[PDB]
């Protein structure tokens, strides 16, 4: 249950991450346009039967259950990785964009003071 | 049969734990990176807000 | 605690300074026409007073100061920071009175949506729905706010986000003793998640919920509907859900109360059950 | 391990939501400033 | 080698330039000092680098700037944190005050966490560290960040139980467990917290622990089903019978069943010390 | 494949147009058009010519008044040369790293240090300069409090030292990292694995000290007993008392039956076994 909840909420986070990436691209384009305009302004068994009693039987099945579930768990876990793995790259990318943004405005500010004097 | 299933389950759990530790380390790195990016973007937005306010007041004073 | 008294005293002094500044601002405007600087400066003074009151743990004073700042700055025709101040006032009032927060957030939502800022409006609608649910038993207000926020998010092209609002609305409808709406929402969410590579695993559970809420309307139609689900997601057979549902149907076919109770107890023993499932089971047991 | 990861992922989700809110304010004010600059440049000419 | 000496000489030249420029009598001096501090950091001179950062921050604050001045103060504090705890503490306090004035309460809470961490790990300090943790938890709660607040409260409860009485720990564990009861993800840990509460009472006296565990069992039946219920009942019987042999046997069996974190065993040993 | 020839011809024509324009206030346009020509060559997939055009564009940008974009262009030129004469790529990445460090962005400088070290060690056989680069990256990252990447670099250099028979540094790094992980609630479960590897490396110095080292690790980290790896290590240590090859061979085969041992782990296991 916890695995499933984590996977679904991570999917939601990934969609949000794509949305914010789009927003960051919009920010970059809008700020570039504004700066340009401003510049243009200027399995067989699991338990041996020590005793032939019912208590042994279910054990096997019980164990089997867990085994099978672990199989399922495998895919679950693997799936998670994939999602986060992709997200990793995205974050790195935005870094560079962000950098450029601030860099530009920096000199822009200087311009706003250089021409006035 | 006993050995096949036991070692199969051991391999499955070992691989699970390995990829989980890898993902936890990656998640910690991602957390540090996002904390940095949030700090950077907050500083950038504050700086641009201050710059635009300064420019607006300057142009109003001059015009 | 000298800290609390000192913070309260300094906040009150700064608020009085703001009040006298606004008072003589009109005199200056009438006499010499200093400009709009006096109004904005009083706005920052009011914001600082609100922050200091919050640091003094007097939420009511902070909210009042935020309201005065909002009004004073809105008088300057600046609506964005006015709505920000209304949001601050609502946050302040949250601890003191949860009612003024409602109207403050309504005004903030109106201001935000005037400019098309639907994200903040939808988030405030969700917050107001949560406040209504926590405070008032009137689930209708929460439903209305949640569906409004979900519509806004759908208009914002935000996938997998309004789905949570739809799920919450379905849960509220099921709790409110109205089943068809909740069943429809549950089945829609499940079939949508079917095509989702990740949510498909969870999709099956949603079907069960629908079936569960479809079991209150009438027994047989639910059972039949299971086949419609069963063919749709044959792996649903591997899950314990099919066994549980069929066993409950078999037990109810002959009024076998003891078998029903034993199965419910064992299923809870496997893992703890939620209040929703317990209420559904209790209602079904009435028959 | 799963429980710890769950808590960490929830904290990351809240972090991301906060960053989204900050970026939303940033873009709102960026758009407002863009409109103001466009009006100023158009009228000044 | 050559690198360190050359970078140190360049930093000295930058400081001399800034000093003479200010003597000529403003920001350009601030950037010169910042570059000199970066030069010192590149030279690995922890000393005279955080001081340069602090001087640059003060010079830039001279014209009422707070944002970048606060960032430079925090940089100086982090630089001196490894070299000199006191200077880092001063810088972090300055940053906390500035950001509280400006309203960045999250930054203040983060700096409080850092101060408490250095006080516990670097310095020998518990009371001030506990106060800083409480302040940071309160700030985060105000900023709708309850996870860190709960973590800090649990840490403070553990410390108080370790050195002080358990009443504070009792209250903290009880409130945290009650809050987590409805929480879907944190529900399972809630019982554990409830369990801890019982232990905190057992150290004080048997009757209080008995009443508390009975109240939890009545209020939260699930706690009964856990192995902790059986373990606590057995330990209660051992203490009531004044036969420390049974207590020891139960403790060894419980340790054998599952590993220990060295804290539960210590608390159980302390309880065994008061059994008489 | 006529498309490659067409792209090459178009890029050459663009470069000729850029040269005429610059030859004809014009510094900014000249630099921009040179950068566009370099990007066009990169699009044409002529790695050598694209890299040369981009590096001359970077030089002309330096002729223009700018530093941050100059550093970006230097790092991009290094990436372009990545698939060219490695010396120019390495030198341009050194220049970009120095510029970034001068600007105070140490994290990106250390990331570029890691990049240069990896590309150099994977391509060229010499390892010493790569280890030096990794150490420098770890130094910057730790100075900036970037624990994760600095620890990764430390682990990499420790592994290389162990492969190089300098087991002392590797064991020291592994021990310090593992005890630090013990201090932190997180990553402790994995840290013991490092100890295991370290423990193996420890035997390389001698035999009799292995018992003392494993005892010290056990008392330092009692839960390390539960590790099947420690059980395997002690079984092999006891088996090595006699000159028998069947014992440890069967032991390693059985353990490999669970998970496939890393190639370096198998190599060091064979090394310890033979002598």
């Amino acid at each position: 249950d916890a695995g499933i909840r984590t996977l679904v909420m991570l999917d939601e986070q990934g969609e949000q991450l794509e949305r914010i990436e789009e927003g960051m691209d919009q920010i970059n384009k809008d700020m570039k346009e504004a700066e340009k305009n401003l510049t243009d302004l200027g399995s067989g068994g699991f338990i041996r039967r020590v005793t032939n009693d019912a208590r042994e039987n279910e054990m096997d099945e019980n164990l089997e259950q867990v085994s099978g579930i672990i199989g399922n768990l495998r895919h679950m876990a693997l799936d998670m990785g994939n999602e986060i793995d992709t997200q990793n790259r995205q974050i790195d990318r935005i870094m560079e964009k962000a950098d450029s943004n601030k860099t530009r405005i920096d000199e822009a500010n200087q311009r706003a003071t250089k021409m006035l004097g | 049969t006993r050995h096949s299933e036991i070692i199969k389950l051991e391999n499955s759990i070992r691989e699970l734990h390995d990829m989980f530790m890898d993902m936890a380390m990656l998640v910690e790195s991602q957390g540090e990176m996002i904390d940095r990016i949030e700090y950077n973007v907050e500083h950038a937005v504050d700086y641009v807000e201050r710059a635009v306010s300064d420019t607006k007041k300057a142009v109003k004073y001059q015009s | 605690g000298m800290d609390t008294s000192g913070k309260q005293a300094e906040a009150m002094a700064l608020l009085a300074e703001a009040e006298r500044k606004v008072k003589n601002s009109q005199s200056f405007f009438s006499g010499l026409f200093g400009g709009s600087s006096k109004i904005e400066e009083a706005c920052e003074i009011y914001a600082r007073a609100a922050n200091m009151f919050k640091m003094a743990k007097n939420w009511s004073a902070a909210g009042n100061a935020f309201c005065q700042a909002a009004q004073l700055h809105l008088q300057l025709q600046s609506k964005h920071d006015a709505a920000t101040c209304f949001v601050d006032a609502g946050n302040a009032f949250k601890k003191a009175d949860p009612q003024e927060a409602i109207n403050c957030l309504m005004r903030a939502i109106e201001i935000y949506t005037d400019m098309g800022r639907f994200t903040i409006a939808a988030k405030h609608h969700i917050s107001i729905a949560e406040i209504y649910e926590t405070e008032l038993v009137d689930v209708e207000k929460a439903i209305a706010h949640y569906e409004q926020s979900a519509d806004y998010y759908k208009g914002e092209e935000s996938n997998s986000s309004a789905n949570k609002c739809l799920l919450k609305v379905a849960g509220y409808a099921a709790q409110l003793e109205q089943y068809q709406k909740a069943i429809d929402i549950y089945e829609q969410v499940g079939t949508s998640a079917m095509d989702s590579p990740l949510l498909k695993y969870s999709a099956k559970d949603y079907f069960f919920k629908a079936a569960l809420c479809h079991f209150c309307i009438d027994m047989l139609n639910a059972k039949l509907a299971v086949q419609k689900y069963e063919e749709l997601f044959p792996a649903f057979s591997d899950s314990r859900e099919c066994k549980l549902m069929k066993k409950l149907l078999e037990a109810h076919e002959e009024q076998n109360v003891d078998s029903y109770t034993e199965s419910v107890k064992e299923y809870d023993s496997i893992s703890r059950l939620d209040q929703w499932l317990t209420t559904m089971l209790l209602r079904i047991k009435k028959t």
